[PDB]
RNA sequence: AAAAAUAACAACAAGAGG
RNA sequence: AAAAAUAACAACAAGAGG
């Protein structure tokens, strides 16, 4: 638990554009509203609710450094 | 009857092309998809009223030297998604890729390098084109439908521009860069809009600023728009007015037989 | 938690969600109830789905938190 | 399971025919037959049992509402 | 686990001939020689271990009581 | 935990040439270095390590146990 | 997790380039740079955060050997 | 060594033709799988020990309102899943389709709306048979085998019909129907079973109650056995009995080199 | 690109056309495919060589009383056939078809009375739209494609008249009048060629001589192109020039992507 | 030799314009330039030659009569 | 031919509407007119041509008798 | 020509019904009344002429012999 | 003319043929006579079939031209 | 006593013709030679054609008699 | 007739591969053995005649002549 | 009861193989009909009795100038009909296809240009698939069943490979040829043989001769047999023989249930 | 009603149903 | 390399090969 909530802080602080990568390679560009731990929210247009099982990556576009 | 209408402009900065009535005129067109090329203006100057559109949702990406590029989009349907960048460096850095997502079709703005000022600007277009052909062939495999209103500055071939026979080895009409398009409408199976319903030249969207190509037509042929293959057929009406500009590049109008939908 | 804030959120202003399982199949409806493992969706006829199948759900108007 | 099951002790008790969409698309007509925690018997023409960690969805055929 | 255990022994026990359905769409075919919490140990040519978050159904080829 | 354990601890000891079926379907021959919990060491040119709950089936190639 | 944190950490301090391959097929490449109990962070040009839930194998390029 | 049969009886109420005595006549015949369409009763109806043959397993399908529909499937070995509907609402709430599965084949009983009775039937018929070839359509992709025991109530050709010259305007032999089955059995590659192996003219299936349509055989050809293209090899001897009728229509007896199994 | 430009024109006359300067107009447009409907003169009258233009070949078919009807064919491609006459009676006295046969597609000239001078002619309209859509049920099992450049005097849909709720009952957008193109374009399944590039009305083919029909624009549109299935996408370019007109009707010029070729 | 060629001839004479049904049901309008015992010239925007063994029928549009 | 002229003239004699069929399966209706040793003209509202090495059959509609 | 006649005067004499197969795959099944050397006339209904030249096969229906 | 020998050496050595015609049909029987015109062929009846709507004749046993 | 001299006519100056059959087949080519029975066409190869499959010979260029 | 003979005889001696047509759209590919006024027999792998009212055209496989 | 059996070995030169002693282990391998494939050599050189099995006819189509092509069909059964060539350039000339023509079914033998020469031969291979596509549409409608033993040179699928990750660019593995192979097994209804008996990996057909992809089996999967759609119950066991192989290319043993006859 | 199984698509803004 | 056979399209300006 110790390394993927300041990761997914870090990437709220700065706004980030990210990606997430689901389990059958749909990418989903955005940036993150906020999180729990079965939940991630994502800011497009629409502002939608993706659950954890189903991510396989979240990537960023520029590079973060963390804490 | 469907009728998409999608205006896609170079503006060559949006401040100094805003001051020749570019907002005025484009209210009055009941628009779908307005597409900005080469704003030279950053997010934060989008903000303002002055450059807002009552009733059309704004998108735009920006440079990180922002006299560089950048792009925008209006549209007043609010989209599924938009998403910036093609996926590599030299074109983030630059606001040259915003593609809005609907459903069952996608339209993206495209921005390239002149490639007019140095062989540096040159070798920088021609790395942007070989990763933008392996991201066409990557987005080859997709299903969804693509439509690229882009100011590629690169004619396809022989009869497109006036007087080529000295234009062999000047930047805009090389060798690679025809062999570009000849792959990518050959192999890779795209088409254009403006070639559907006008199959000769004499129609042009890029004068440079002199009186020679006022009145003598010195003109270049840029703003296209690259169509999946699976769009083609629905194209009906292009349009390239000449007077009716304000900036260096030709507006293109376009309207298709496609119902956009959120 | 914000899931289920979330989903009382969306059903309460009984919005149009889309839910998106995690082979690709889009399911639009309305929301009758929720628990730890399954959601409902209700159209013409009501149905459950499981929340491990579940990779997205998208309101149709933009509603805030 | 607050909510899980009145609905399947329903679609049980009144022999509603179901059909259970898996994760992979295949869908399998049936009546639930019995169900624990995590497995659901129906029965088409053999009875078999059938994973809940592979069912996407279960849906009636004809309209049943919960208790 | 109400109903698990019994139906896989009463497989195992009268040594029905069991088709197993993977969460690929793979039909598995064996007998049922023995089971735990997380797998299932498959008897064919050779015996095979199927683990539980695979299996999507097991289907017998007589049916079987409780 | 149970039977697990014992099964493969054999197919270590007696070092059979084991075939692991993956959840997407994919064969890797080879044999087993060590295990634990959800790992599976597997044993080749190249030693990977092997989640198992991405694992459908574990393959003997000769009869054992 | 007895024996996956020797294994990742022996990948993350010697600096193998490995090639991590997910549960629909995709291969990944670049360094391990961090290890939770939920996620992998990989490096390469930008950095990622894949999930332990999406993972098949882990497969190095090197053969390295175990402490 | 191995063989096959398939019945594909067409009823018009299973009541009237239980009373003309079809059962004591399906006991006799041996056949493996028996295709009842148009039961007109209710599944409630059908468990009724009178209507159970011995060695053989009654799946039965029922329309919401139990007159309009109805269709039944009696299998010798019990079959992998017996499935019911299409999908498509002119099928599914009015009970015309039911599927029994099997080791690699699937034997699937088919009604249709005759069409005969206004314009408002021959309008369900046509939507139909549209959504029906829409279904049949994506049908190609697995390779589950199919074999649809169906009363389309629509002639194919010339030979299919007596008197060809004045049947052109009944439902049946309409120009769209035909259009139909030849873009069915054409285009789509699905096999008639009664002409691959008889290639014969007066073999017809429909009579009309007048007694003199029936002295002189003014027939008609409805019900068809078609076949997914695997199983076209596979047909040894397929007939219309001419006397034994229980009902307005023949029944279909087509008798395969196929090794039906669980 | 291909090119193909065909006018259907229909001039009341060719003298009252050819005084405002039909000829010197239609000299300069270097079409392919001339279709001059309502001619109102006989063959011998068109052998006069002022009407004999530059490089063009003339086929026309007149009527019994010429100036009831008549049309004429001008191409610069010989044709392989030349054909006149439906077979009919009421078409073939006219002079109100003429097809030209080129390789894989025919264009053909076809006029219709007005049925506004008497029943009689409303009933001569009536017989001729019937075994008129008798013959294209008849041609639709050939292979070839048919261009009909028609003056079908009917309104096709609410959004084709102006002046909508008193125009039930005057013979041009009567009931059975518009069902007759309801099934022709519905069941039957043609195709118009001034919608595949306009689905939107405001345009019409025909004025009253009057002032206040020419000046508040009470037009009827008349002068359409029908097209078999098969030619629905080739049309590029329709236009009706208003102003510039030699009749009471207005002329048609279209450009279609198709090499015609003999 | 009785009937067909001052049938023939009387379609010759009088520019009716004839139509040829051939043996497999090609519709052939035009105009009969000249004959002989075997073949036919057809006039046209082109001349065809039409040998009588695949013609069918030959039909007048305009109703004729023989002396 | 020396019995297919009194069937071709009693055709035409009682003026029997018959039912002409041709090599192709088409059917030509009408009344016989003349026929020679190659044509027979068939009347209707044109009288056409017909050549005898097309024709399959000629039926009549009523029943005659040599 | 000279085999021809006998055995159609046979099918006549003994009254047997023929099927005729034209050239383009009809079948005409009745009785031979009478033939000439370019016609046969059948009936079973309306005595039909049918052309010699335009039949391909004469079959009949029981097995009769050539005198 | 090697018309009547080949037919000849298909009738006499009693070689099953097969005779297809001009619209495709094949017929397979046994020569048993033929003319300037017409092949009689016995598979159950006597058969009459007309040269002018033989397309080929093919034996099933090759044969050799006296 | 029509057809040889049209035929002579048509293939001393070499007209491009096209014989249709009595199938719908047409033959493009120029024609070499012809007698009682015979045409011969040649476009590619110099192929024979027996005049009781032609129904129809169409030359391309308007020529006279 | 005279010009029929030579050139089926030129095939015949030279065993050029031909197809013939007939007049039903069948393609038959063989070698012509010999012939007659009414018959040409061929050869692909059993010889069989073919009645040349029943030809089309002969097309030879290569030029001749 | 019935079986049969096909071997569609390709020999790389049929004088070259025959010397590794290919023909004493065809003549022990109880064949049917024996696809030999680049025979490079003529058909009179194939005439001595060096080359012929005992009860095996030999039929054989070479190339115009030899050592390109070639190709020969052992028959056990002398066919119906033996034909040569496809009806296109790039096949007729260069000797890459021969049809052995039976009862019901005809089973053909199929060469293809390589592609791994250069530029030429890709350009020639993507005609040959294109053409073949052509003439496999054609005949999809015919009532015969084909076999076509065809090297076609081309990988379908990436279990057909080994290591397939750095043979997308490899000829044999491209994306328009799995394409053409994914349109021939996929969408036209064609089967392959090997595939519907084994599902398996590590089945491999060719291997370069160097021997570090031999003795580790880095290898392709080349030669296949296409089966007509009513073909694919029958196939019982095919197999690709490892070890006794006679040139690059493994030999194609497939065990069908049909029962061949003339 | 389901391929006894693709040593593995740096990734299908998503097939009302692989 | 060919439907042991469409009681019969008032009619396919024509499938370089049905």
């Amino acid at each position: 638990h110790s390394l993927q909530d300041p990761y997914l802080n870090t990437l709220r602080k700065e706004r980030v554009p990210v990606s997430i990568y689901l389990v059958n390679g749909i990418k989903l560009q955005g940036q993150i509203e906020s999180f729990d731990q079965f939940v991630i929210l994502l800011k497009n247009t629409v502002s939608q609710m993706v659950y954890k099982h189903a991510i396989s990556t979240v990537v960023p576009s520029r590079p973060v450094r963390l804490p | 009857g469907p009728a998409m209408r999608i205006i896609s402009v170079n503006v060559n900065g949006i401040q100094a092309a805003a001051e020749r009535g570019l907002l005025s005129w484009l209210q009055a067109q009941n628009a779908d998809v307005i597409c900005l090329q080469d704003t030279r203006a950053s997010a934060f100057d989008l903000d303002d009223p002055s450059f807002q559109l009552d009733g059309y949702f704004l998108y735009a990406c920006d440079a990180e030297l922002p006299e560089q590029g950048g792009v925008a989009l209006y549209s007043r349907l609010q989209p599924k998604a938009v998403i910036s960048g093609l996926g590599f460096e030299t074109a983030d850095r630059y606001g040259r890729y915003l593609q809005a997502d609907f459903d069952k079709v996608s339209i993206a703005t495209l921005l390239l390098p002149s490639g007019q000022s140095g062989d540096e600007s040159l070798n920088q277009k021609f790395k942007f084109m070989d990763d933008f052909t392996h991201y066409l062939s990557k987005q080859r495999r997709k299903r969804r439908e693509y439509i690229y209103c882009g100011s590629l500055y690169v004619a396809h071939q022989k009869m497109d521009v006036k007087n080529w026979r000295e234009c062999q080895q000047m930047p805009g009409f090389l060798a690679p860069e025809r062999a570009w398009l000849d792959e990518v409408f050959g192999n890779l199976g795209y088409a254009d809009a403006l070639r559907e319903v006008s199959r000769e030249g004499d129609q042009f969207s890029w004068w440079p600023d002199s009186e020679q190509a006022e009145m003598l037509n010195l003109g270049w042929r840029f703003d296209y728009q690259v169509l999946t293959p699976g769009l083609r057929r629905f194209v009906r009406n292009a349009k390239l007015p000449r007077q009716p500009r304000f900036s260096q590049h030709a507006p293109l109008i376009v309207d298709y037989d496609w119902q956009l939908s959120i």
